[PDB]
């Protein structure tokens, strides 16, 4: 679970796990895919995707997922979770804003990114209906076993962990985690890598002038770019994404019938929709000479209709066609 | 590399609140060193209590509780109970190892005191047949676990040929020790009263032997 | 943590004024006001006022607006009480107390006043040994008799204190115009009359100290 | 000028749950008059265990808990145990002052009981340089409470020279008295057997000395 | 913690302790600054800026501030509260809606008031970004150790309590919190002042026909509008406000930047923003000829740039400046 | 109680008791009146409104209310509940959001519906405020003691159960709720109506191949469109409703007083409002030469007032009058 | 026409956690089932102590509490105490009826072991006015609940003539029982020693009575 | 609060009918309907049926359509029980109970029917006092014995029922085609004999009451 740099994090940016990056409230069905820097989803070792791992200190802390809050301008619905990425159904709204209780403490992250649902159709909801026709919209999947892309992530860099650096009485201490690899020397002259076990400082005292570094690269991360470069290499650890957009045919839009009128060659048209819907037509000559408008405010309209035929577009709902002669 | 430090021993009564403290020497005890506590009843039986702090095992009551109190993680026993008397050990995470304290010994109020059962037995016969005579004297049951046993050979303080064992606590949580008297197939026939004489809170039992 | 320790018990002749003090420890005196409760004999317990010890003033209860008079060595964390031309309905036990929480959380541990007159008699201090005859059990209890004095209070402790364990003192009773006290203690058979065991007696009203060990009969 | 009332006196068994109140003379008592709750076990012994309603004093135990009942304050014992038995007086602040309760004499069941413990003591010789003679009869550690204590000078119930104290309770939550027969460096001398009758939960126990 | 009237207190006008006067969406950076008229704070005593004294009854309630809620058309986060005031930061909102929860009972307060966030800034944002330039916004502080400001704080007014107005078993009988002073007299001639422990009262026997007044003037309060006057003095107690706005520069907006584009002596500009920008000009002739207009829909746009040369403001981006030759 | 099928379940479409019918968004005072499939209000029996009776299983589960949540784009408030029915104070939403909180599981319900809060008056608010004029209004109210309308509630047809089709270790095997009606078949020819007990299936095995149904008309329902019809009659069970809309005056709008200027037979009028608030105005003549205008934003208009009058609307505060000679 | 099944007895000492279970042989049981718990003390002494799966009726204690646990209705008691002893009966709805478990005997420790307490009675006067004579060994107090009388007439065990009743538990949870030797008015006059002799824990107590 | 109490055990010959009364008290009638339940000596615990206390009508457990008849004296918070033409298996003890809190929160004590065929005995009752030397110590036992009665109930108190601590009553045995009754009561040595102690009987079937005050032997 990696940790970086919350924007506004509750007071102002923070270091939280749950470091948003990669908004993407680019599909239609009222979702967004993000990545928490926090790799939930199983435990540190095997067991239960709805359990939660984020970091606390140098460490991990794989327990449950009790009180997720993804949200926007409204509470969002988380959809699901697998790795670092979360699937959540969001309203639009100007910012996100994640956050979980561990318990002890609110510890959220936020973040600006401009959302907007827009479904598939000449219906510009703002919101997805319960029924209406289906058709092709654009949208993530809730699912896991998943390929269609990888995206690179490779190790940590090294992270600062001042509670090392302690005292020996006079001089600062550094230790270790477990024997993890710790980069150190100070602004003054004494051991100048640090691959150690636990380090004394002969030279220096302040711990405000030292490296308190954790080359702890076990374990790979996201390669945010809130990471700081592991500056050795470019390890290996190609990894999928879940939460692939896909073709689903979302539940989707329809706006309510039109009120056809008849007159000589030229239909009137008393309309009246639930939401902006663009209508449009295609005077079938090899004069087209369409038309285009977004009603959301009830209007009767003309059309003039030619001898041959005309076209009618009320939203999503299918193309209609006329006989005027 | 570190030294984790805790209260050597704690006595408190039955329904009392007692705190026991896990000390780092490194400096204060932290969430990342998921302090656990776990506690040792007598026979080697082994239990984990609380993990990561504050997660109590499952099926540990409630009355226990871990928690940081100041720079120190701490186990608390709410309502302590006479079944809580052990030894109580702490262990922090450092990193890339564990570090345990020395343990906690915590004596609770409770468990009426107990008589020892005595029974002193004879050298078997198949044992008189080897040319040696045991005298086991056996005692269970008793509480406090302190006892004095001694031994009397026809009247006469026996003081050499005697071995006790040191009192080993029961299931019950009551002790028991066994003393033996090694004589000789011959000394065994020598002499004619053998006693085990045991001295418990106060009150004295012998049980003799007429052969 | 909290301790208000209050000062001993007085004997005092119709007339006369007391100044009872209560030494706080365990919180900034300053935040926290005293209460001072009367618990009369029969009559239960008394809210007698409050004394803001941080501006110093006192608020009486009506029953208590005159003789009496709140104060305070702000200085060393003590509240005194002092209870001016002394009637004797006033005998009784006053506590202090902590005003915190809503209410009050911690009381002290009471000084005990007898408004009565009489002289001043210095105790005798009898030692209380077993009878002349055996007394072979697992323990042994001795004792300590400290007859006829006057006023209140004595104190009695056993080897300076350090023997506190197994201890029984009993209260003060008034016989004959004049007070009697006694004190038991046991211990292991092996500890007496093999390490000496001694009683402590104080009478402050005279100046009387008698250190009394307790010797075998024979 | 307003007169709180408590229950004069309340009995349960260890385990159960027991409710006290405090009703004011004036009106319901409401959060304004801050219910406080207040514990005097023996020896002038003094805690508090609510107040403002309530909030529990730190290091009370959780069994105790106080609110508002109808139009009266009320403190509940949740599991009463055997030591909780003791005087519990509410107080109630009325705008300017305080007033307390009469107080709630509770007896919870529990401490099984125990038989005195009797010692008779004959005069001290020093004493018997002053021309006096008190035999003291001390009597500790009895539950219930409640004993006779009968002299008898050479098997003749003495009537008059005796004085007893009142049981006052000590620590463990047991009793204590002593008895004083005061004779003549010359009564003493005359008569010769002195014996001290101690009557408890039904047994007897006789000391006597032989001068 | 003074209690008062408020206006839609979850069914309608109740008297909460947490009526919210003084709403104040003037600042810039999503904050607003309330008061309730409860005093949150220390307790009644002296210990922890994070418990919560509220008036339950006559009395106050001084214990933990759990579940604080101020709420707009989305829930806000709490920055900072002092005294009777709190600093928290909001979206834009048509109204304010506050509320903790006590435990038992949800028990918060509402109101109406205009709330907007504009950043400072020619971008007209919604919500503060996590990047971009910093420039003079204004701004309350997170801190108490303030004396910029003080308001006017004098005694309460009475009180009614119709607690006290019991009954003697045939006349109606009034009370005392602690000798506190009850202003009494019925419709009925009887005692007529009212500077007393608890009274009877001889006259009237009905509770609906008597003064039930607390002259509890002890502590001060905030002079709210929904205060009745105590009509006796302008007792003293001249109180401080925490939260002064300051000029902190806010974390603040930036609008993508412009596609600059040559023709002769005249600069088309594609141009594509992500939030509504006031752009404008400056021709730098003697003639003027400025030129504004708010641009949230991406448009190229054009600008006659003379010989001499023309300025152009992206935004709070900074200005830049052309030759055209 | 009854279930239905609430069309965006969190997930999607699931089966919940608390599916949303007759959303009405109708009213004015931020209030909605929505009917639940779930019969909240007293138990099962007979005690106590605010307890919780949905379906589980077959099954009631007449509990506490103690974690309801309907929403909007903001959490509602809710007013009171009777029977089937709730009313909650909410502001506008494309849609509307319900759900409780059983205790294990969210168990949420939600559905579209166009909602929006206009006041009564010529102001046009998005929420009531705490001030302002009296005016009637619609809206519906608090109580239960209702019979202004009544609503046909008559039974419930059938149910599917599979929970009863199990097997009789080599038959497919019903069983019965109670002794209820148990409707049943299978694809094979076996028992053709099913009115019993217990039965068992001489001859098909597969469970997915069988009638599990539930005629259990022991109580009715509401008649949902998402219910199927009890084919055998048009069973009793008028039923009434409690929130009828009833002519409540609000508190109100109020828009901020106009600047009055004087010219020759002109009102200049400088004009500042709250909120679009629609102004007009009638020329007394015989010619009216009316105007109107929705404002919010501040405009100094002008009206070329007559020799005999002329009057003014500012928004819903009263109608003035005007000589200008 | 469903089986509710239950534990038929379990055993737990004071202190512990014990669960009970309550089975539906229709299929899991689920809140629509509305488990109910009751408990039988001694005496035909019903009450209720959860009902609607886990609302646990008013005043009994917090220890108690249901819950459904797999497919089943579960009845934890977590301190169980040595009052708990009793008899729990689940009982579950099924739409038009309620079907009972056959109920769990559940044991906990406690309760020290108490000697019986004996008396003797000679057949009154008025009675042997009827030719008839009845000599009644009453037993009370004792626990265990189990003993034996035995019943000795001139030295010579009687074998005919005595009844004894069964064990009856008496409210403090010890147990009572009386033993009848019905002899004539002259079988009566002819013997001359009777002797009701109980067994109980070891431990025997022998009444006789005198002609 | 809540109190079932029921009418007492009867006896009844097969054939009979019996009416078993269950009077309420502690809550409103009308708001909590009544369960009746069978608990048969071995067998367990039967739910009989319900009875809306409110309208008045009976739901019967199928095994219990036909004989049985709930009914209520609704004006006095009782509900009844009647089993007709009885059968000699239905002796058992039957509990009224509260149903509430969706399930059951209060049983009854239970009236317990004995079916069974016999004639009318009256008992005789005889005092027990202790034996005729010395009986010295700090308490005292003395006894009745109600013998060979029927049929069931007999009721047995202590002076009027004021002497109800140290009692043992002991449930009615059947030997011989009679019931055998006998209860004890002990008080401390003071009490008896300075003071009177009675047995009170009564065998409501033959309309017998006896009281028996307990005499010293000698």
């Amino acid at each position: 679970p990696y940790i970086a740099d919350c924007p506004n994090c509750g007071h102002s940016r923070c270091d939280s796990p749950i470091a948003i990056e990669e908004v993407r409230g680019d599909a239609h069905a009222g979702v967004i895919r993000i990545q928490t820097s926090a790799m939930f989803g199983l435990k540190t070792d095997g067991v239960d995707l709805a359990y939660m791992s984020f970091m606390n200190g140098k460490t991990q802390k794989s327990i449950k997922i009790d009180n997720l809050h993804v949200r926007t301008s409204a509470p969002c619905s988380l959809v699901s979770h697998h790795g670092y990425y979360i699937l959540a159904q969001c309203p639009p709204g100007d910012t996100v804003t994640v956050g979980f209780h561990d318990g002890p403490n609110r510890h959220t992250c936020t973040v600006a990114h401009k959302v907007e649902f827009r479904p598939v159709g000449r219906e510009k909801y703002r919101h997805p209906p319960e029924h209406g026709v289906e058709l092709p919209c654009n949208r993530y999947t809730h699912k896991r076993a998943d390929q269609g892309h990888y995206v690179e992530m490779h190790q940590p860099g090294l992270v600062a962990d001042h509670s090392l650096l302690s005292i020996h009485s006079a001089k600062v201490k550094i230790t270790v985690p477990s024997g993890a690899q710790v980069k150190y020397y100070c602004k003054c002259p004494d051991v100048r890598e640090g691959i150690t076990s636990s380090d004394h400082t002969t030279t220096c005292t302040d711990v405000k002038q030292c490296r308190a570094y954790l080359i702890d690269n076990k374990k790979w991360v996201y390669n945010s770019g809130r990471l700081p470069r592991g500056e050795g290499d470019t390890f290996k650890g190609k990894l999928h994404v879940p939460f692939v957009p896909v073709k689903a045919k979302c539940i989707a839009t329809l706006a309510p019938e039109p009120l056809v009128e008849h007159k000589h060659r030229t239909l009137i048209l008393h309309l009246h929709p639930d939401h902006p819907t663009l209508l449009t037509t295609r005077s079938l000559g090899s004069d087209a000479n369409p038309t285009r408008q977004w009603i959301e405010r009830p209007t009767t309209v003309n059309f003039t209709v030619t001898g041959e035929g005309l076209e009618y577009t009320w939203g999503n709902h299918p193309p209609k066609r006329v006989w005027a002669q | 590399q570190a030294v984790v430090t805790q209260e050597s021993a704690l006595t408190t009564s039955p329904g009392e609140t007692v705190t026991l403290t896990c000390r780092s020497n490194i400096g204060a005890v932290t969430s990342s060193n998921c302090a656990n506590w776990v506690q040792e009843k007598p026979d080697h039986f082994f239990t984990g209590l609380i993990g990561d702090t504050n997660n109590r095992r499952s099926g540990v009551p409630a009355r226990f509780s871990g928690s940081l109190i100041g720079d120190k993680a701490a186990l608390t026993i709410t309502g302590a109970q006479t079944e809580d008397e052990a030894i109580y050990f702490c262990a922090l995470w450092y990193n890339n190892l564990w570090v345990f304290g020395g343990g906690t010994k915590l004596t609770v109020l409770g468990q009426p005191k107990s008589s020892p059962s005595v029974t002193l037995f004879p050298p078997s016969s198949e044992e008189l047949e080897t040319n040696k005579a045991t005298l086991v004297c056996t005692i269970t049951d008793f509480y406090p676990g302190v006892v004095t046993v001694d031994w009397k050979v026809d009247g006469t303080p026996v003081t050499q040929g005697m071995e006790t064992t040191q009192p080993s606590k029961q299931s019950n949580n009551k002790y028991m020790a066994s003393s033996y008297l090694t004589l000789t197939a011959r000394a065994w026939e020598r002499h004619s009263s053998y006693s085990c004489q045991v001295t418990h809170e106060g009150h004295t039992v012998e049980k003799s032997l007429s052969r | 943590q909290i301790q208000l320790v209050q000062s001993g018990r007085e004997v005092k002749n119709p007339g006369e004024t007391v100044k009872i003090s209560c030494k706080a420890s365990g919180y900034t005196f300053t935040e926290y006001p005293m209460l001072w409760v009367k618990q009369a004999p029969g009559k239960g317990f008394r809210w007698m006022g409050l004394i803001y010890t941080n501006t110093g003033e006192p608020t009486y209860a009506e029953e208590f607006k005159g003789r009496f008079v709140f104060s305070l060595e702000i200085s060393a964390s003590t509240a005194y009480l002092q209870i001016n031309n002394l009637t004797n309905e006033d005998t009784a036990t006053y506590f202090c107390v902590r005003d915190y929480f809503i209410s009050l959380d911690y009381w002290g541990q009471g000084t005990t006043l007898t408004v009565s007159s009489a002289k001043t008699t210095a105790p005798s201090v009898y030692p209380l040994a077993p009878v002349c005859g055996g007394t072979t059990g697992s323990s042994v209890t001795l004792g300590c008799l400290v007859k006829g004095y006057f006023p209140e209070p004595v104190t009695l402790t056993w080897n300076s204190g350090s023997l506190s364990s197994g201890v029984h003192t009993f209260p003060a009773l008034l016989q004959s115009g004049l007070y009697t006290l006694s004190s038991s203690v046991t211990v292991t058979s092996n500890t007496w009359p093999s390490q000496t065991i001694t009683c402590n007696v104080a009478h402050p009203a005279s100046s009387t100290k008698v250190d009394k060990k307790i010797e075998s009969r024979r």
